[PDB]
């Protein structure tokens, strides 16, 4: 099943199917008239859903993952073709992760550049430094896993039972 | 094979080395930090368009689900590995408009504003250096998904950690940025390492012009040499290869009359077309999992490696680290990232000792009955004198009290060696 | 808060979960169950749907001990990372940077939670930043001064010497300052008196 478009390919007299590099056909010559067809296979796509908490809201947004917006609020992304999201131009933190620097929160859903942080400048000078006067004692958590459940199988069991 | 040149230290009980001149030496450390994100399709991949084909897939069970898991893991993964590498700044830091760091030159390694793509001159050559097949892979239900962070947006927090460096030190790693003089912070960090600041500031043009010449080096070096950047190739050429063999698993008949789908549905009744379309279905399961077992195993090191990348752009970017060879060879400076296609180039600029020369060393110097020990230093003679000198640089000084300590006797050292100990106070009170 | 250490839970569950539903699966047989294969069937055919039975019984063990394999090497490295810290920032005080909390680490603190440990990371942050005037060395009597321990800061008119991570003006002074050199070879070196004890 493909999509056959023009080919500028010059086979040769014997020559009459193409292949890929990895061997997929990409070619093939027409036997009614002898003209070189491009053999491209139809889109396809992954469907991803971009939902928020279902208690929260029962919206959702589509991405279309590498599909153009054309071949399907619709929003073109170098991810794919997000569809039931509105483009703001304001950047916040990543709520969902889309994808090429984009992203998208619940405030209708919508789809953003995210910011990477504040922007800070630093006043940065030949004779000046800055010197702390006061201090916070900042107590901070950091979670590690030490161990899993520990699992025993009977082979003869499970495969075969009784 | 030889293991090394040979050479033969010359210990003897009195005698010690003490360098009389030093060299910066920049370095680069190559850190793969993600992988391609690879995502597949089970069924379009195993079965393509045939009905009977999933039909007969579905009695396998959730052996679909657990290969998009494994994959979808391993796909938030990368995106994490990026965000530990990168993102450890909360404050996008800018460089003053004026470049001047009292004569240290980081134009390679600052963004270029000519530049579209806003990236360094050493970044924009590691993502030259670093690069219908794929569109075979996408036509068998394989999809690359794209990475969480872009390519600018990864140059962008490179460029707010070197700006962070560069104007504040290790201090914005620590809490707020706090502004300080490049040759301050130099000097800081010389003290780090057991130097002086005197040293650093007799010498601070000598240093910088080392330092812009090293990371010209690095420049050159990197430009002119193919197997610089082979860890982040390797990485992309596997996955690359991983994709082909998988889809090259799709030619293989695996036992069965044909590798084509369609030719069995054609050719035979169902009864032994299913047959077929099962050690079909077995054969590429196999293979599928076979690649997921290798992506989870490759995903493993990748990560291994990232979280080493975290810890080196903690420990030698955001501050100055104690740890031999963690941070470049030599005693560690200060490091600077660059960004790279999968991956991290850490600069490390290192202190290198260098113009030793021998000196007559003793333990202690025995003054008026006592036996006196360096606060800080060595004691060396250079054949007729003693003085006291820094470890790490060759700076002679008058033996005196206030840069050496009383402990006990002489005659309980061991090596002890007569020589005066100078009063500061004896010509105050004399005069 | 507490998502990692129930997300390993998770896994081993959803991984027994699976390899439970696994035995629901035909696997290209008649049936999935044992015992209606005997009951139904002559020992030769028997033995084939048997076989059938037992080779994707096989391999789905086989994929999840591959799998528990994996998630036990990353879970051993966890481990010895978290060994590291016990060592490294409760055991000791740790000059690595954000190694143990973010900030300059002062103390950790281990608890105990299941399947894992939490670190209580005390750090010290430096707070309310004041801009002060600095130069490299002081020049008196010829002679180049440079601090022993801090920084030279001034306020607009007085130089005085400070610690570096936290505010505390003293006046310059031979005892907290070394002499070397003359004040012509350091660039930025301005002119203030030092004080004799
Ligand atoms: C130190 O002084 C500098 C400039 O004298 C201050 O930097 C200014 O900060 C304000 C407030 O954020 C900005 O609006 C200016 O644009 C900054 N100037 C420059 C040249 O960057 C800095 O805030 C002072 N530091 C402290 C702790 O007061
Ligand atoms: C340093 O910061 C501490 C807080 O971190 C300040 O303590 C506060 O002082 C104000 C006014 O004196 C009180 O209203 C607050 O209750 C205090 N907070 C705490 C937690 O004690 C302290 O005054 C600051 N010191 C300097 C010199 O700025
Ligand atoms: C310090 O002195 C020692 C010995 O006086 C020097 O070691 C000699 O090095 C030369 C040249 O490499 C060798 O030919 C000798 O055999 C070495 N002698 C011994 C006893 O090992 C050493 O080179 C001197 N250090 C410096 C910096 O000149
Ligand atoms: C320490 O080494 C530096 C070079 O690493 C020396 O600087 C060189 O000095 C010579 C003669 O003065 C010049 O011809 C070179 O051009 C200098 N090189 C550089 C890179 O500046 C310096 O003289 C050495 N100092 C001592 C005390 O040995
Ligand atoms: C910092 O280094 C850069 C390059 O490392 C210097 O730029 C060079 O300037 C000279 C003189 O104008 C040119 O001939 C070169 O072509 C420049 N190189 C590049 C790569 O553009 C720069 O002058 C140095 N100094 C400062 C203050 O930026
Ligand atoms: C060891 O170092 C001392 C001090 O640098 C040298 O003493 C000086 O030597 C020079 C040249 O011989 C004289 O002009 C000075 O007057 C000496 N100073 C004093 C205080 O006497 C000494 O010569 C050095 N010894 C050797 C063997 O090089
Ligand atoms: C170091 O100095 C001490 C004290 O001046 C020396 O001890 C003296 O040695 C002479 C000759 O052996 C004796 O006549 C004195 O009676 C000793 N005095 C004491 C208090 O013991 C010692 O010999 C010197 N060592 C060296 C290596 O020169
Ligand atoms: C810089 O700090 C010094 C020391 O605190 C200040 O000098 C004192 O200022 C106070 C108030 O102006 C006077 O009462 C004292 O008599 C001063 N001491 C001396 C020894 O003169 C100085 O004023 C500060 N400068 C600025 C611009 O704030
Ligand atoms: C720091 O002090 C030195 C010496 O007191 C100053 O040098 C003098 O400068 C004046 C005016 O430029 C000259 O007339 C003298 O001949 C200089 N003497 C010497 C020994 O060099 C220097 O100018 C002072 N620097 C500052 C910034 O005030
Ligand atoms: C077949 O028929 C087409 C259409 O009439 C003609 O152009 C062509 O020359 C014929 N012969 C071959 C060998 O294709
Ligand atoms: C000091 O800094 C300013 C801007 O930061 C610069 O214009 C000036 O040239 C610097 N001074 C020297 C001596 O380089
Ligand atoms: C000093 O070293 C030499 C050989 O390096 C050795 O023979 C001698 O015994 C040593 N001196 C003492 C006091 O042990």
């Amino acid at each position: 099943t493909g999509v056959l478009t023009e080919s500028n390919k010059k086979f040769l007299p014997f020559q009459q199917f193409g292949r890929d590099i990895a061997d997929t056909t990409d070619a093939v010559r027409d036997p009614q008239t002898l003209e070189i067809l491009d053999i491209t296979p139809c889109s396809f796509g992954g469907v991803s859903v971009i939902t928020p908490g279902t208690n929260t809201s029962n919206q959702v947004a589509v991405l279309y993952q590498g599909v153009n917006c054309t071949e399907v609020n619709v929003f073109q992304t170098r991810a794919g073709c997000l569809i039931g999201a509105e483009y703001v131009n304001n950047s916040y933190e990543c709520d969902i992760p889309i994808g090429a620097g984009i992203c998208a929160s619940y405030q209708s859903i919508i789809a953003y550049t995210m910011s990477l942080g504040a922007e800070n400048s630093v006043a940065y000078s030949n004779n000046s430094i800055a010197i702390p006067t006061n201090f916070t004692i900042s107590v901070t958590t950091e979670i590690l896993p030490v161990s899993m459940t520990k699992t025993s199988v009977d082979c003869t069991m499970y495969i075969c039972g009784d | 094979m030889s293991l090394g040149a040979e050479n033969s230290v010359a210990y003897s009980n009195n005698s010690i080395a003490i360098p009389t001149n030093f060299t910066i030496s920049v370095t680069t450390e190559i850190l793969p930090v993600s992988m391609t994100k690879t995502s597949v399709d089970c069924t379009m991949y195993i079965c393509g368009d045939s009905t009977e084909c999933s039909n007969l897939l579905l009695q396998y069970g959730s052996f679909c689900t657990q290969l998009k898991r494994a994959l979808t893991g391993i796909a938030v993964e990368q995106d994490k590995n990026t965000q530990e590498v990168f993102a450890q700044v909360k404050q996008i830091y800018k460089t003053p408009p004026i470049k001047y760091f009292g004569g240290f030159n980081f134009s390679q390694i600052l963004p270029d504003p000519s530049k579209p793509s806003k990236r360094s001159p050493i970044e924009d050559l590691l993502f030259n250096k670093v690069t219908d097949l794929i569109c075979a892979q996408k036509f068998n239900g394989l999809t690359v998904l794209p990475p969480l962070l872009t390519d600018e947006m990864i140059a962008q927090y490179t460029s707010a950690l070197l700006a962070g460096t560069i104007t504040s030190g290790w201090t914005f790693g620590a809490g707020p940025a706090l502004q300080i003089p490049f040759p301050m912070q130099m000097a800081y960090r010389f003290n780090g390492i057991g130097v002086t600041q005197n040293v650093l500031y007799e010498n601070q043009k000598l240093i910088a012009n080392q330092f812009n010449s090293a990371i010209g080096k690095i420049q050159d070096s990197l430009s002119s040499t193919p197997s610089a950047l082979g860890k982040l190739q390797d990485v992309v050429n596997h996955n690359a290869q991983a994709l082909n063999t998988l889809v090259k698993q799709l030619s293989s008949k695996f036992g069965a009359i044909s590798s084509v789908l369609n030719d069995i549905l054609s050719r035979l009744d169902p009864p032994e077309a299913e047959v077929q379309i099962d050690r079909l279905i077995t054969g590429r399961l196999q293979s599928l999992q076979t690649y997921v077992t290798q992506q989870l195993i490759r995903a493993a090191e990748i990560r291994a490696s990232a979280n080493l990348a975290a810890t080196k752009m903690s420990e030698c970017v955001l501050g100055q680290s104690k740890r031999v060879d963690f941070c470049g060879k030599g005693y560690h400076l200060m490091s600077f990232p660059q960004s790279a296609p999968h991956g991290v180039v850490f600069l490390h600029v290192t202190y290198v000792p260098a113009q030793e020369k021998n000196f007559t060393t003793a333990p202690a110097i025995c003054h008026d009955g006592k036996a006196h020990f360096p606060r800080e230093g060595v004691f060396v003679s250079n054949g007729t004198h003693w003085f006291v000198t820094q470890r790490n640089f060759y700076e002679p000084q008058i033996i005196t009290t206030d840069n050496t300590f009383v402990s006990g006797n002489c005659d309980v050292v061991i090596g002890i060696v007569n020589n005066t100990v100078y009063d500061p106070l004896q010509p105050e009170l004399d005069s």
